[PDB]
C-alpha cells in the first residue's frame, strides 16, 4: 500500500487545494511522536482516537 | 578439508536425499504425481532429476546421458549469455559509454569499419582496435581448437589460467562434463557430497539461465528494447507497461 | 457499465453476487444426503 | 482541581495494575479440576 | 641470520646483553626488543604476536589504499575527493560515492546501509577467522594456508620462514608509515603525497620543524 | 478571563496528561505494582521447562 | 475481432462449468482420481489456455 | 556451580564463532564470556586485581549514569536547577547564589569550593581506607562482597540466588560503563546533554545521528 501511494501513481487526497484529486505522498509523516500520538489519544469527542 | 557452516555450526552438504534416490523432488507434487509413473530410466542418479519427461523423448540411460551432455553445455552457454546480455546494457544505461548497448544491436555496431568499446569493470574503458574480420578469424580458430580438444578428450600441456596447480600434462581419465583438475583451481569439488550439491545448484541455475535467455529473445523481439530497459520500465510503471499494453498498441 | 465487448455477458454478472449464500444451503443438502449422520 | 485529577489517576492506575497482574499470577491453574 | 641465537638484533652489535631470556629467536621478526618486559608470560607473548600480525596486515592494506587514490588523482582522474582523511565525507555529496569517479560504478548515496552491510560481512569474516568457516576449520590461526594460498608460494619450510620474516618486516614498516600518516594529517593538514611534494620543493624549510609552534599552550 | 480552567478537553494529550506529575504518578504506581508482582513471582511456580502451562 | 473474443469467452464458460461439475465428482468417487488424471489435467490446461487467449484477444480489441 | 552462566557451557562473547575460550578463563566468576583476546589476565593475581577494578568501576559508573540522567530529566520537566546538564553542573558553585540543591535557596546553599573539596577528600579517604582494610562496619569480610552490614535486606543468603545476582550486577555495571563512555564522547562531540541528544535523534532519526558531526574534527 505504501508503494502504491508513493511511487505507482498516487492516492486520492481530498484535502488538496480546490476539490481533491490524486496525489503522490512524497513526504509521509514518519515522526514517532506524531504517529504514536493517535494511539494514546482519548476516544471521546474532539479527540476521536485513530 | 574440514569446514564449518556459513552461519556457524557443522558444515557440509546438508541433506542430499532431496535431490537423489527414490525419495526426491519432482516437477509435480505428491498428490498429482505418484512415484509409480516415474519412467524407469529416470532414477535418482543424475543431478537435477525431477522425473520430468513428457512425450518420452528419453528412452534409456545412455540416450539420457547423451542428452544430458547437450543440456549441460547449453546451460553453461546460456549462463554466460544471460550475464553478457544483462550487464553491458545496465552499464550503458547508467552512464558508461559502452557503445554497444542492447545485445541485438551490438553486432551491427562493428559493421563497416566501426569498432567496439570494452569496459573493464574495475579499471577503465578501452577502445578495442581490432577490425571485424580479425575478430571473426580469432574466434573461429580459438573455438575450433577448444571444441576439438573437448571432443577428442586431450589437449596441450600447461596453459596459464591462474591455476592453483601448474604444469598440467595429461587430461586422461577426467570425466567429461566434469573434468575438474585443471578446471578447478579453487578445489571446491574435492568433497564428494559437496560436489553433488554443487552439481545440483549448477544445473538448476543453468536451466533458469536458459529460460531467461529465451525470455530475453522473445520479449526483445516483441517490445523492441533490451531486457534491462523492459525491467526498469516495468518496475517504474507495473500496470502501465507490460505485455498486454505492448500488444496491439495501435 | 461493462465494456462493450463484454456487454452480452451482462446477465451472468447479475447472478454472481448471490452465489456464496447458496454454498451454505448446499452444506445442508449434503447433510440430508447422508441422513444427518 | 488538579489534585483531584492526581488522586483519581492514582486510584485508577492502582486498580488497573491489580487487574493486570492478577491474571499474570498463574490464573489458569486456579481451577478445582484434576489435570 | 634472522633465526636462532646469531640473528639480527634491535641494537646491532651492541645487543648481546640487551635481549631478554624469553626471546630466543624462534618466531619471525624476533629482534629481541622487549625493554619494557610486556611479554614475559608465554601466553601473553602469543597473544601479542597475533595482534602484531593482524595489525601489520591491516596497516599494509591501509597504507596502500591511502597512497593509491592520491597518485591516481595526480595522474588526472577526478575522484571528487582524493585526500585519504577527506575521502569518507564524499558519501554526503549530491553525486554520491563513485569508484574511480565513474558515475556508473558503485554510486553509493546512503551511509547507514553501507555501515550495516560492512558490520554484517566483517563480523562474519572475523568470526570465520577466529573459529573457522567455509575455507577451513583446523588450520593455523595466523597462517591458514590451503584455500588462502592458491598459488602455493609457501611449501618449502625455509622459504616459508623467510617469507614470514619478510611479511613481518614489511608490516612493521607499514605500521610505522601509517602512524606517520596519522600524525602528518593531524599536524600538517594536507595529503601525504602533497607533503612529500612540498618537502621535495624546498627541504630546508619544508619540514616538520616549520609546525613546531603550532600547538603552543599560550593562553 | 472570569476564572481559571485546565483547558485540555479537546487537546488530545497523550494518556490525558498535561503535567509531568501525572506521568510520574502513572510510572511510579505501575513500577511499584510490577515490583511487588516480581518479588511474589517465586510463589507462582516456575515454567522453566519448554512444555508447561495449561493446555489441551 | 470481437466475434472471436466472444466465442472464446463462451468456450471458457462452458469449460469452466464442465470442470466445476466434474472435479468434485472425480475426487469424491472412490478409485476415480487414479484413472481420470489425464482428463482432469487436459481440462485444467484447456481452462488456462482459454483464459490466456481471451486476455490476449482483449488486448487486441 | 550448576547454572546457565557458569561452567564450560556458559554463553560466550562471539556466539558460535567464539571457539574455545582461554584456558585460565575456566568460567567460575560472574560475567565470564571468555573475552581476553589481549591476554592481559594470564597471571591469576593480575586477573584478581582486574576483577576488583572492574567491579568497582561498574558500581561507580552505575551511580554516575543515574546521577547524570536524573537531574537533566527533572530540569527538563520544569525543576529550576542552576545547571541541569551533567557536564555543566560543576560550574554552579561559581554562580553568585552558589550551588543550590534542587534549585532551592535553603537546600545546601554551598558557597566555597575549597570546603567541599576538603570535606570530600577527608570523607572519601576514610571511606576507601575502610574499604581496603576492615573498619567499623565489619573487619574480616570479602574485599568485593563484604555483605553483613552492607546487605541489610538479606538478598544474598541463598548461594544460587547470590550467584545469579552477581551475574546481574556485573552485566548491569558493564552496560553502565559503556553508557558512561558514550556520555563522555557525546559531550565532547555534540556539546549537548544526553537527553537533548536523545530528543534530537527522536525528532529526525534520518539526519540527527552521529554522522552529522563526522566532518567536525577534520584538519585544515
Ligand atoms: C551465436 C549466437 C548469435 C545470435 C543469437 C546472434 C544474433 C544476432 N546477430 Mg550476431 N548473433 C550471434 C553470433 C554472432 N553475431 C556476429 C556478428 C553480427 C553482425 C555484424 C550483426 C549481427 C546481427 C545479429 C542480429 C540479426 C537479426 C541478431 C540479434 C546483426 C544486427 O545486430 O542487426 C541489428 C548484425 O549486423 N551479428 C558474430 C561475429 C561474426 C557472431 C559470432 O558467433
Ligand atoms: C648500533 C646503533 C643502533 C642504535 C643506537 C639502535 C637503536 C634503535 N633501534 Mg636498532 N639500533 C642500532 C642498530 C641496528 N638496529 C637494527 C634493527 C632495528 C629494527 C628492526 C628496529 C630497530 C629499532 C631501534 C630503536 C629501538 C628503541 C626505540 O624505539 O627508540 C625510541 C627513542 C628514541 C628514538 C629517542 C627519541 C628521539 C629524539 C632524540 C627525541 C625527539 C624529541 C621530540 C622533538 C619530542 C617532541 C614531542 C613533544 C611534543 C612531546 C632504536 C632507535 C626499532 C625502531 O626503530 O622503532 C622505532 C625497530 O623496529 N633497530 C639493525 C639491523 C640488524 C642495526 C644494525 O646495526
Ligand atoms: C499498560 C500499558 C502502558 C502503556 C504501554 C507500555 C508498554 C511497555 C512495554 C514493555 C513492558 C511490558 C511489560 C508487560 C508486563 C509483563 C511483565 C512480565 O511478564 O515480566 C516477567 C519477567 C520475569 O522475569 C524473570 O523472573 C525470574 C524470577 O526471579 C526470581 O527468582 C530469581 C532466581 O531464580 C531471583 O531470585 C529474582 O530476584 C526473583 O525475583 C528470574 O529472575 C528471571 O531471571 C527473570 O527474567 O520479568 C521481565 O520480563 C523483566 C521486566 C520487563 C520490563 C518491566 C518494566 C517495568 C517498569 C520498569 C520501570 C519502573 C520504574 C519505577 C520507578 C519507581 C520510582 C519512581
Ligand atoms: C494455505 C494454503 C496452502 C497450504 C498451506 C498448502 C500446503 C500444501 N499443499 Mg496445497 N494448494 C493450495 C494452497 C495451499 N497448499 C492451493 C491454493 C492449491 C491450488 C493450486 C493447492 C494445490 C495443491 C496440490 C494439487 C497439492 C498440494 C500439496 C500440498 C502439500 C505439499 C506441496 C505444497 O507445498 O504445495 C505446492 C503448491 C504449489 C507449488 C503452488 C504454487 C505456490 C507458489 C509458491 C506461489 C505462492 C504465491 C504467493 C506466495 C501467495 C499469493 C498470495 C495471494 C495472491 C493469494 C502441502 C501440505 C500436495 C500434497 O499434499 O500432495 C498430497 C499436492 O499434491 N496443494
Ligand atoms: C558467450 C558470452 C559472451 C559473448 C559472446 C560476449 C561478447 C561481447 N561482449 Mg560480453 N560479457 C559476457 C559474456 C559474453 N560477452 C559476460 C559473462 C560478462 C560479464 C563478466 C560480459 C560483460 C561485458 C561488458 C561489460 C562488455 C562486454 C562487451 C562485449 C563485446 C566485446 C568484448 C571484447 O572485445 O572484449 C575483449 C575481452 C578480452 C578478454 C562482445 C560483443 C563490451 C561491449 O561492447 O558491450 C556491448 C563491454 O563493454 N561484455
Ligand atoms: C582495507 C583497506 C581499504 C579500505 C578500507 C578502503 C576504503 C575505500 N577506498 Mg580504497 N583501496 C585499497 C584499500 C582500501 N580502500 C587498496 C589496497 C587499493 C588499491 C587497489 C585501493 C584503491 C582505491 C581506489 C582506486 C578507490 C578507492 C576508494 C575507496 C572508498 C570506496 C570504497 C568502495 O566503494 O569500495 C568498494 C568497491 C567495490 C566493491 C567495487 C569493486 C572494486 C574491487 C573490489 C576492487 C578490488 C581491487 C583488487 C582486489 C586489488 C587490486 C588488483 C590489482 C593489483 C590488479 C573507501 C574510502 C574509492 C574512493 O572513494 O576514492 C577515494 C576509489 O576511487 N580505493
Ligand atoms: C556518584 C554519584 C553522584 C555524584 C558524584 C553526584 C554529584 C552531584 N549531584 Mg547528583 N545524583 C546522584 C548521584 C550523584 N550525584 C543520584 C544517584 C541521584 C538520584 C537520587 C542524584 C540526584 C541529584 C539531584 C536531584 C541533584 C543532584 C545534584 C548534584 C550536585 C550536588 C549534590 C550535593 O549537594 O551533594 C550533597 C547532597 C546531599 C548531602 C543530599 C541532601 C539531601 C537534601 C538535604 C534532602 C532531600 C531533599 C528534600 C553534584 C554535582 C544537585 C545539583 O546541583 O545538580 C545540578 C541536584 O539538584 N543529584
Ligand atoms: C467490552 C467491549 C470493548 C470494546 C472496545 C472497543 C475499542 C476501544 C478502543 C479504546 C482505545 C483507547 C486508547 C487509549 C485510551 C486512553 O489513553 O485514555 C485517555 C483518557 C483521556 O483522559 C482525559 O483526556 C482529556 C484529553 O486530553 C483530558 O486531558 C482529561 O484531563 C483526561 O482525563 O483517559 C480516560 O478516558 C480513562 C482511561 C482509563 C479508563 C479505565 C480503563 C480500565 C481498563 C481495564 C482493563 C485493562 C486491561
Ligand atoms: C615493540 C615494543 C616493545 C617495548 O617493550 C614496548 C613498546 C615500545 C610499547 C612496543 C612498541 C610498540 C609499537 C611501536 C607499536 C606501534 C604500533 C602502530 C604504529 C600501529 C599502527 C597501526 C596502524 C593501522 C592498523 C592502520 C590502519 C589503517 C587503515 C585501516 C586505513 C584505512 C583507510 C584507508 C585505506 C584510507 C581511506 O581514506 C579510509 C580509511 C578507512 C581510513
Ligand atoms: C574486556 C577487554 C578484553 C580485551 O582482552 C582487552 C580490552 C579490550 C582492553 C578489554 C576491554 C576493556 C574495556 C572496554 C574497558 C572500558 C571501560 C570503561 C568504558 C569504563 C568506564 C567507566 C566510567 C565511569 C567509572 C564513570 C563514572 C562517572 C562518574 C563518576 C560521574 C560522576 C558525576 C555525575 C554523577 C554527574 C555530575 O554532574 C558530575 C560528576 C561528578 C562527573
Ligand atoms: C497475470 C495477470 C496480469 C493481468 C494484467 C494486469 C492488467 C494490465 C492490462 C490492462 C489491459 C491492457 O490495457 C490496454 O488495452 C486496453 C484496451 O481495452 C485499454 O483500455 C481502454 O479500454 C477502453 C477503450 O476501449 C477505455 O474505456 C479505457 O479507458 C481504456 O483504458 C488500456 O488503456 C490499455 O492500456
Amino acid at each position: 500500500l505504501v508503494w502504491k501511494a508513493m511511487y505507482f501513481g498516487g492516492v486520492y487526497d481530498t484535502w488538496a487545494p480546490g476539490g481533491g484529486d490524486v496525489r503522490v505522498i512524497t513526504n509521509p509523516t514518519t515522526n514517532a511522536a506524531v504517529i504514536f500520538g493517535y494511539l494514546v489519544k482519548s476516544p471521546f469527542g474532539g479527540d476521536g482516537w485513530i | 578439508k574440514a569446514t564449518r557452516g556459513w552461519l556457524g555450526g557443522q558444515g557440509g552438504a546438508a541433506d542430499l536425499d532431496k535431490w537423489y534416490g527414490p525419495d526426491r523432488k519432482l516437477f509435480l507434487p505428491s498428490g498429482l504425481y505418484d512415484r509409480s509413473e516415474i519412467p524407469e530410466y529416470l532414477n535418482g542418479e543424475l543431478a537435477g532429476d525431477y522425473g520430468y519427461d513428457p512425450l518420452g523423448l528419453g528412452k534409456d540411460p545412455e540416450t539420457v546421458a547423451k542428452y544430458r551432455e547437450n543440456e549441460l553445455l547449453h546451460a553453461r552457454w546460456a549462463m554466460l549469455a544471460a550475464a553478457g546480455i544483462l550487464i553491458p546494457e545496465g552499464l550503458q544505461a547508467n552512464g558508461a559509454n559502452i557503445k554497444g548497448g542492447t545485445w541485438f544491436e551490438t553486432g551491427a555496431e562493428m559493421l563497416n569499419g566501426g569498432t567496439l568499446n570494452y569496459f573493464a569493470v574495475p579499471w577503465g574503458i578501452v577502445s578495442n582496435p581490432l577490425p571485424l574480420f580479425a575478430v571473426i578469424a580469432v574466434e573461429v580458430g580459438l573455438m575450433g581448437a577448444v571444441e576439438f580438444y573437448r571432443r577428442n578428450g586431450t589437449g596441450p600441456a600447461g596453459y596459464s589460467p591462474g591455476i592453483g596447480k601448474f604444469d598440467s600434462s595429461v587430461f586422461d581419465g577426467l570425466d567429461p562434463l566434469y573434468p575438474g583438475g585443471p578446471f578447478d583451481p579453487l578445489g571446491l569439488a574435492d568433497d564428494p557430497e559437496v560436489l553433488q550439491e554443487l552439481k545440483v545448484k549448477e544445473i538448476k541455475n543453468g536451466r533458469l539461465a536458459m529460460v531467461s535467455v529465451l525470455g530475453f529473445a522473445v520479449q526483445s523481439y516483441v517490445t523492441g528494447e533490451g531486457p534491462y530497459a523492459n525491467w526498469t520500465k516495468h518496475v517504474a510503471d507495473p500496470f502501465g507497461y507490460n505485455l498486454l499494453t505492448v500488444l496491439g498498441a495501435e | 457499465k461493462l465494456p462493450e465487448a463484454y456487454a452480452p455477458f451482462a446477465p451472468i454478472v447479475d447472478v454472481l453476487p448471490v452465489i456464496p449464500v447458496f454454498f451454505i444451503l448446499l452444506a445442508f443438502v449434503w447433510q440430508a444426503a447422508v441422513s444427518f449422520r | 482541581m488538579l489534585t483531584l485529577k492526581i488522586f483519581v489517576y492514582t486510584v485508577v492506575t492502582f486498580f488497573v495494575c491489580l487487574f493486570i497482574f492478577g491474571f499474570l499470577s498463574n490464573d489458569p491453574a486456579r481451577n478445582p479440576g484434576k489435570n | 641470520e634472522f633465526y636462532g641465537p646469531n640473528r639480527a638484533k634491535w641494537l646491532g652489535p651492541y645487543s648481546e646483553n640487551a635481549t631478554p631470556a624469553y626471546l630466543t629467536g624462534e618466531f619471525p621478526g624476533d629482534y629481541g626488543w622487549d625493554t619494557a618486559g610486556l611479554s614475559a608470560d608465554p601466553e601473553t607473548f602469543k597473544r601479542y604476536r597475533e595482534l602484531e600480525l593482524i595489525h601489520a596486515r591491516w596497516a599494509m592494506l591501509g597504507a596502500l589504499g591511502c597512497i593509491t587514490p592520491e597518485l591516481l588523482a595526480k595522474s588526472g582522474t577526478q575522484f571528487g575527493e582524493a585526500v585519504w582523511f577527506k575521502a569518507g565525507a564524499q558519501i554526503f555529496s549530491e553525486g554520491g560515492l563513485d569508484y574511480l569517479g565513474n558515475p556508473s560504478l558503485v554510486h553509493a548515496q546512503n551511509i547507514v546501509a553501507t555501515l550495516a552491510v560492512q558490520v554484517i560481512l566483517m563480523g562474519l569474516v572475523e568470526g570465520y577467522r577466529v573459529n573457522g568457516g567455509p575455507a577451513g576449520e583446523g588450520l593455523d590461526p595466523l597462517y591458514p594456508g590451503e584455500s588462502f594460498d592458491p598459488l602455493g608460494l609457501a611449501d618449502d619450510p625455509d622459504t616459508f620462514a623467510e617469507l614470514k620474516v619478510k611479511e613481518i618486516k614489511n608490516g612493521r614498516l607499514a605500521m610505522f608509515s601509517m602512524f606517520g600518516f596519522f600524525v602528518q594529517a593531524i599536524v600538517t593538514g594536507k595529503g601525504p603525497i602533497q607533503n612529500l611534494d612540498d618537502h621535495l620543493s624546498n627541504p630546508t624549510v619544508n619540514n616538520a620543524f616549520a609546525f613546531a609552534t603550532k600547538f603552543t599552550p599560550s593562553a | 478571563l472570569v476564572d481559571e480552567r485546565m483547558n485540555g478537553d479537546g487537546t488530545g494529550r497523550p494518556f490525558g496528561v498535561n503535567d509531568p506529575v501525572l506521568g510520574w504518578v502513572l510510572l511510579g504506581v505501575f513500577g511499584t505494582m510490577w515490583a511487588i508482582w516480581f518479588i511474589g513471582q517465586k510463589d507462582l511456580g516456575d515454567f522453566e521447562d519448554a512444555d508447561d502451562g495449561l493446555k489441551l | 475481432m470481437t466475434s472471436i473474443l466472444q466465442v472464446a469467452l463462451l468456450a471458457l464458460i462452458f469449460v469452466s462449468f464442465a470442470l466445476v461439475v466434474g472435479v468434485p465428482v472425480v475426487f469424491a468417487t472412490p478409485n476415480g482420481w487414479t484413472d481420470n488424471k489425464g482428463a482432469v489435467f487436459s481440462g485444467l490446461s484447456l481452462w488456462l489456455l482459454l483464459v490466456f487467449v481471451v486476455g490476449i484477444l482483449n488486448s487486441f480489441v
